[PDB]
């Protein structure tokens, strides 16, 4: 039933946490393959928790409750990437050149 | 018209006067008709004006709404091409092309005064700089304290002064004279007296006689013990000259925050 | 009525997710701001974070079974499933307190080395939300024990379901950016 | 009693503070003495203070904003007086310790406790009426949000008498606001005023987002909504997505001063440029929170007093949605001179001028709303015409500042100061007085005085221009902001004109007080009887004046834009239902006042380091939250005997006055 969506989303998030942890704790001979798969499994497991636990739906508040989440992801991406890009140029400048 | 930004004496100030003038004249093609329509439609279409055409159900025209979107778009399109070109030409820390071997002056903002170091002359001053006219001046600006802003309004741009950080500024003076510089970012109780003079000399012989004057002082800046004695909080400082300085004093001010 | 509050709480979590992203942006700027002190590799014990990650994951599926029991009429099993997810969240808080007590006693507090300020302000603000949801869970448990699975109690279960699963979503971003990227 | 409170914290031997201390203590005791004289304590409680009614709460927001407008103007008249005396070589009154608290308090009060409650209180009164709703989505949360704003105005006002306020400017930049350059309680007053009032407005933005989306009338789709509702919808989106940025940024400053952390410090890996990045990421969406419902106010007034439908509804709606997204990508224009690259400065310079495109579409759509109307020159229509002239001058000035090369000589000048007083006085204050004049008969049942409302306009118009067009000239001459002592004599004769223009603004505030007195003195002669004093187009004018406390006996069915206008042209909307049903209304609650009373105890104890009191204050807010959750009598039903009594007294006013 609805146990099956909770149980699959729990099994999946077990796998999506063990593999990023096992790569850092072992080493896996590549810092760039590690960094890619860690951010990939973080995004995938966030998507698993929205679908299976938070029950994100396109038809839940006549379109809303989903567009509110998509809007704030864009705000977070504007705020985080924008502040990192600004502070990287402010810190590359203000250096003893 | 003779007011320190509309009458500038440096190349950066003169290029920024044309930038202010062309931007202001571009926006006037849409702001003057907006103000004229605000008064003209109010007068022509009064309730007491029985001659004007009354159309209460007219709320949509494609040609009117096309022009309402197009003409603000076209002005900002011209203004963005101007913004992109002039930000890459009027940028501080872009050296000016003159082949005159610029004078580097190191600027430390204190509480509440301006400390200037002349590292290739071995001279330090408080609240006064001199430089030759028609030579570029490379400013390396830092703070010993809270954030200030180094501004000579008649010569060009401003830049923030931050502790542990080194901003850069390039200026030039096309005419000799003395120009009042200020702190343009509020920094405490003595902020109103953070005013310095910036003397552009007629030639380099008058700059050489000011450097030789400023090394006849008995005061030195030969250690950071003398720096922190002078970095004590003080207000409305006189012009003071130091004859000997530490050979890399400006890096030591930055390194007391970054280490 | 009930669905208006549940939608309105979802809008609050979107503002609460913007609140956490400022803490993540502050951490990314200040992570290399170690003042001659410890970096992430000198501090982060990754077996300890794996146990903390699985405790918050176990409390997410335990709240999911509490909501399943609310969609039948078994008031006793909502209480029993809420009793376990309180234990897994109290285990999560008790490990973060043990992690912060080890740093503060050993001279690695927030007042040293402003990387440590951004570490304590992101992991600490997450644990303040878990503590806030642990208080809300115990207030909800004594309301259901006293009044039953009423319509107001059923809306409060689904409001805390949004809150509790959101804290596990934030923690996926926490252990990746802070711990796993810091211990590479 | 404990902490740093010492009785030397009270500014004795300082007469310009102690006179205004006694002017509020004796002013407050005289106000307290009138309520006990007339026996109105049990009426202020149970009808106003505990009220979950959005009409009662909207009025009380504006009362707070008008009272704080007097304090925020009385110290701006002291800065104009000091700058006119500092030039021509006099060290007069206001030493720099005294003066630097004044521009900091003027900025905080006028943004957070004047402009914000006036905009929020206009959305509180009007937006549930325009969508056909009976109340706001979360009515207890609306009452709690008001009292968190009251905690903000209490903490700023007690800093006048108990300690001192911040001396850092209104945004409290780092290290000057750090614990080693500001060791006193002034930044702590700034921190906990903004924190406690800032969580109140966050709950306001959540409340009106869900109200507009979920509580609308049947048949009213999103593109049949009133334009003021569209403007309130987009303004509340910016509250939800930017006031969390203020909550983190002030809390990170709180950890720096209290726990000694290193976020924005100079030394131990701290970055003080991160705060200025963070405080303007909230800072520019805040100024679009203020100007968006003002755009919605002027759209309803221009349609009503031109007797013409609003031109270009879809273009005006999508210009509002354009601004609420573009407001989050422009914030680096406030620190162009910090030292970022040419690519970063030109990117945020270009996209700052992109946000001027939807503002120009809004301006020209109001111009063609009145292109072929019959314009009635009401007081509220005068503020609309005066807004278009004033905001176009001040908006044009900010686009000049949006060029980074032009901003390098105009940053932190009086040109900047004159820019944002051109778009706040010109935009927000003009829109708040226009909506006050427009919706006064709906809030109270009688019309304001038309003669004194026009005189208040003519002093607020070019009286502003005498006040702030000299500061445009002073920004070119090189005069910077926050200048207190020994100002240059060449800046005199232009600071003298700016001081004279503030006297004309003072006469416009005085004309507002006379307009309020004469209207209350003559309210029985200027009564609004049908509920529609003008020819109104939206659903607010379908009710009685004031509305029947449930707003609607039967919720209306909407078929078109300007729902009340289409009803009148079909002969409807004065239709008596054959039967009524009971209305489910929320109850008044004493909590929210109690939660805020513990919060101002918690805030005052955190400022003065009274840690036992801050624990008691914080635990009081949580126990009151917990004990409110156990309450079950949160609602009641209005009987049909009360509904039929209140509607038959409206439907004979319709009959005895023509309709
Ligand atoms: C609610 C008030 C408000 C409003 C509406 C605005 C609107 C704008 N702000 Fe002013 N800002 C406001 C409040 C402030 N801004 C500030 C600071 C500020 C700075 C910083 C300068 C500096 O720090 O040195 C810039 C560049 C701007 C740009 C603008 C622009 C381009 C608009 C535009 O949105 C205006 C758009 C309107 C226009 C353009 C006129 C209408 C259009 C017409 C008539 C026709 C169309 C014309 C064209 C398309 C050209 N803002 C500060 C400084 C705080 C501090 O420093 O302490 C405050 C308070
Ligand atoms: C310390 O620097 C100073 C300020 O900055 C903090 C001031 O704001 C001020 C205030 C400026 C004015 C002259 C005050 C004039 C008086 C008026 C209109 C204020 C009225 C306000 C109230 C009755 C509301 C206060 C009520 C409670 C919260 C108690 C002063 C005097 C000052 O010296
Ligand atoms: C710096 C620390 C500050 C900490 C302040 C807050 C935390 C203290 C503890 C709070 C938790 C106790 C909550 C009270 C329990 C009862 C609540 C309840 O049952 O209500 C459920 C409610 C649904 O609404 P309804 O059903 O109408 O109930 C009305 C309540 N009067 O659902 C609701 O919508 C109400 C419950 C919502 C709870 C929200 C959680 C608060 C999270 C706070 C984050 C703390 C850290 C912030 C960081 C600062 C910035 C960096
Ligand atoms: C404790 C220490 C700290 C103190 C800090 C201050 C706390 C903040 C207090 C702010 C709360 C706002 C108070 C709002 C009261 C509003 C009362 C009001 O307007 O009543 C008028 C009433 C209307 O009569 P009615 O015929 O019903 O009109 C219908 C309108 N829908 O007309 C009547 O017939 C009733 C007549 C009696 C009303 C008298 C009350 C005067 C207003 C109260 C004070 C407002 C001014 C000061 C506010 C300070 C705000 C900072
Ligand atoms: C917010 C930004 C900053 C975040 C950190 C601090 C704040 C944390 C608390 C935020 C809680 C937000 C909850 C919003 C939910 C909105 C939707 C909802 O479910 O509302 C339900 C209810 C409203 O119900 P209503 O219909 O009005 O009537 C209820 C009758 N019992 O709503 C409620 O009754 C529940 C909410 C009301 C109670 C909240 C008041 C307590 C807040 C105290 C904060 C303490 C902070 C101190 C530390 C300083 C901060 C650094
Ligand atoms: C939200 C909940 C906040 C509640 C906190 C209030 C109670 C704090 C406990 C204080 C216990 C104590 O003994 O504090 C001592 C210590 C400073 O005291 P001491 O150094 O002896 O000298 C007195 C004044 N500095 O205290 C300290 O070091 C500071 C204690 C207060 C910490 C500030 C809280 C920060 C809140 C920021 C929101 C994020
Ligand atoms: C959309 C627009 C929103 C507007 C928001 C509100 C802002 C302004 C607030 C004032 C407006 C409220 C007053 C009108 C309400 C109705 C008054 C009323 O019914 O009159 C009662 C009372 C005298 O009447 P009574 O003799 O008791 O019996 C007759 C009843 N019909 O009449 C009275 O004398 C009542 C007095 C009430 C006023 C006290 C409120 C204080 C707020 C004032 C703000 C500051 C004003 C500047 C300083 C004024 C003092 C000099
Ligand atoms: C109505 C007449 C007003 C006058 C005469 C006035 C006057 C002033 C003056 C003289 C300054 C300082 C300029 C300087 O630093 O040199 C100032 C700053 C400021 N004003 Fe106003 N003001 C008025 C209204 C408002 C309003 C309605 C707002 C609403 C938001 C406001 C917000 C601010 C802010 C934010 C500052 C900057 C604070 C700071 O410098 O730290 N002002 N005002
Ligand atoms: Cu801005």
């Amino acid at each position: 039933g609805s146990v099956k969506t909770y149980m699959t989303g729990f099994i999946l998030s077990i796998i999506l946490t063990v593999i990023p942890f096992w790569m850092v704790m072992t080493g896996a001979a590549s810092p760039a393959v590690i960094l890619g798969t860690i951010l990939a499994m973080a995004v995938v497991q966030v998507l698993v928790h929205l679908v299976c636990f938070l029950h994100m739906n396109t038809k839940s508040d006549e379109g809303w409750n989903m567009t509110a989440f998509v809007f704030t992801v864009l705000i977070i991406a504007i705020l985080v990437v924008g502040s990192i890009w600004i502070m990287w140029n402010l810190n590359y400048n203000m250096m003893m050149h | 018209c003779n007011s320190a930004l509309l009458d500038p004496k440096g190349q950066i100030g003169l290029e920024q006067r044309s930038l202010i003038l062309t931007a202001f004249g571009l926006m006037l093609i849409v702001v003057i008709p907006a103000i004229l329509m605000a008064v003209g439609f109010a007068w022509k279409y009064r309730a007491s004006n029985k001659d004007a055409k009354y159309s209460p159900n007219w709320s949509h025209s494609n040609k009117v709404e096309a022009v309402v979107w197009t003409v603000p778009i076209l002005i900002i399109i011209f203004l963005a091409v101007l913004t992109w070109k002039t930000t890459h030409a009027l940028e501080p820390s872009k050296p000016l092309a003159h082949d005159e071997k610029p004078i580097t002056i190191e600027v430390v903002s204190m509480d509440w005064k301006w400390f200037f170091i002349y590292p290739e002359q071995g001279i330090a001053t408080v609240n006064e700089i001199a430089f030759p006219a028609n030579t570029p001046v490379y400013f390396k600006v830092t703070s010993n304290s809270v954030m200030n802003s180094f501004f000579i309004p008649r010569l060009g741009s401003q830049i923030y002064a931050m502790a542990g950080m080194q901003t850069r500024l390039h200026l030039i003076a096309n005419e000799p004279g003395t120009y009042d510089g200020i702190s343009a970012s509020y920094s405490g109780p003595g902020f109103s007296g953070m005013k310095f003079k910036a003397i552009a000399t007629p030639d380099r012989a008058a700059f050489d006689q000011w450097v030789a004057k400023a090394k006849q002082s008995p005061n030195t800046m030969s250690d950071m013990a003398a720096f922190e004695k002078l970095a004590a909080p003080s207000e409305y400082n006189q012009v003071e000259y130091f004859s000997n300085v530490k050979p890399d004093l400006f890096a030591d001010v930055i390194n007391k925050f970054m280490a | 009525a009930g669905g208006t509050k549940i939608f309105g709480f979802w809008i609050y979590l979107m503002s609460d997710c913007i609140l956490f992203s400022i803490l993540f942006a502050t951490y990314a700027v200040l992570v290399n701001g170690t003042a001659g002190g410890p970096t992430g590799k000198d501090i982060f014990e990754l077996p300890f974070v794996l146990v903390e990650t699985f405790l918050l994951l176990f409390s997410s599926i335990t709240y999911g079974m509490a909501a399943i029991a609310m969609y039948k009429n078994n008031k006793s099993q909502v209480i029993s499933w809420l009793a376990l997810t309180w234990l897994f969240g109290a285990g999560f808080i008790g490990m973060e307190i043990y992690e912060f007590h080890h740093l503060i006693v050993n001279g690695m507090g927030p007042d040293r080395s402003g990387f440590l300020s951004a570490f304590f302000a992101l992991v600490g603000t997450h644990g303040l939300h878990v503590t806030s949801g642990l208080i809300w869970m115990a207030v909800l448990m004594v309301q259901i024990a006293r009044r039953g699975l009423t319509s107001t109690n059923r809306t409060r279960i689904m409001c805390l379901s949004l809150f509790w699963h959101f804290l596990d979503v934030v923690w996926i971003c926490v252990f990746t950016v802070v711990y796993l990227m810091g211990a590479m | 009693m404990f902490g740093k409170l010492s009785l030397d914290a009270v500014p004795f031997h300082e007469p310009i503070v102690m006179v205004t201390i006694a002017g509020i203590i004796l002013g407050g005791l005289a106000l307290v003495g009138l309520i006990t004289y007339f026996g109105k304590w049990t009426y202020l409680w149970k009808e106003w203070l505990t009220s979950v009614d959005h009409k009662r709460l909207g009025i009380m927001y504006i009362i707070v904003a008008i009272v704080m407008l007097l304090r925020g103007f009385a110290d701006a008249i002291m800065m104009r007086s000091q700058q006119a005396l500092a030039s021509a070589g006099e060290a007069g009154f206001l030493p720099p310790h005294h003066y630097d608290q004044i521009f900091t308090a003027h900025g905080v009060i006028m943004i957070f406790f004047v402009a914000m409650p006036f905009v929020i209180g206009l959305m509180n009164l009007v937006v549930p009426l325009q969508i056909g709703a009976r109340d706001v989505a979360f009515p207890f949360l609306n009452n709690l949000s008001f009292w968190f704003t009251v905690v903000g105005v209490i903490l700023v006002n007690v800093s006048l008498g108990v300690g001192e306020f911040a001396q850092t400017g209104w945004l409290a930049y780092p290290p000057l606001s750090g614990i080693e350059y500001s060791p006193g309680v002034g930044v702590d007053y700034w921190i906990w005023s903004l924190q406690l009032s800032g969580i109140g407005t966050t709950l306001t933005g959540i409340n009106f987002f869900v109200t507009i989306l979920k509580m609308r009338a049947p048949g009213m789709t999103m593109f049949k909504m009133p334009v003021f509702t569209w403007a309130s919808l987009c303004a509340n989106v910016l509250i939800i997505a930017s006031f969390p940025i203020l909550t983190v940024t002030v809390a990170l400053l709180t950890l720096d001063r209290y726990l000694g952390t290193h976020f924005f410090t100079n030394d131990m890996g701290g970055n003080m440029m991160m705060y200025i990045n963070l405080i303007w990421a909230w800072g520019h969406p805040e100024v679009y929170i203020l100007i968006l419902p003002v755009f919605g106010v002027f759209s309803e007034i221009a349609a009503t007093f031109s007797r013409k439908r609003l031109f270009g509804y879809t273009s005006l709606v999508w210009a509002t949605v354009c601004i609420t997204v573009l407001s989050f990508i422009v914030w680096l224009h406030h620190f162009f001179t910090m030292g970022a690259g040419a690519n970063v400065n030109a990117f945020f310079g270009i996209t700052t001028m992109i946000i001027a495109i939807p503002t120009g579409v809004k301006i020209f759509n109001w111009l063609f709303t009145m292109y072929q109307g019959r314009i009635v020159f009401h007081s509220a229509m005068l503020w609309t015409i005066g807004f278009i002239v004033t905001f176009s001058v001040g908006g044009m000035t900010g686009v000049l500042l949006a060029v980074p090369g032009a901003d390098f000589v105009l940053h932190n000048s009086l040109f900047l100061i004159a820019h944002f007083h051109n778009v706040i006085i010109g935009g927000v204050v003009f829109g708040c007085f226009a909506g006050m004049t427009y919706w006064w008969p709906k809030a109270f049942g009688f019309k304001l005085n038309e003669t004194w409302g026009k005189r208040a306009f003519w002093f607020w118009i070019i009286g502003f221009f005498v006040a702030f067009m000299p500061l445009y000239a002073l920004g070119f001459m090189g005069m910077t902001r926050r200048l207190s002592q020994q100002i240059d004599p060449q800046f005199h004769t232009m600071l003298m004109i700016a001081a004279s223009g503030a006297v004309l603004i003072a006469l416009g505030i005085l004309c507002l007080v006379i307009q309020m007195y004469v209207s209350i003195r003559d309210r029985d002669q200027n009564r609004d009887l049908t509920g529609d004093p003008w020819g109104g187009r939206t659903l607010e004018w379908a009710t009685s004046s004031p509305p029947p406390f449930y707003n609607f006996a039967v919720v209306p069915h909407v078929h078109e834009r300007d729902a009340f206008w289409e009803m009148k042209e079909k002969g409807e909307a004065y239709k008596k239902p054959d039967h009524y049903e009971e209305i489910h209304m929320p109850k008044n609650s004493g909590a929210g006042i109690v939660i805020a009373a513990f919060s101002t105890i918690f805030g005052f104890a955190m400022i003065w380091h009274i840690w036992w009191l801050a624990i008691v204050g914080f635990a009081g807010m949580i126990i009151t939250w917990i004990v409110k959750s156990f309450d079950e009598d949160v609602d009641y039903y209005v009987p049909v005997a009360e509904i039929e009594k209140l509607e038959n007294q409206h439907f004979d006013e319709i009959t005895k006055a023509g309709l």
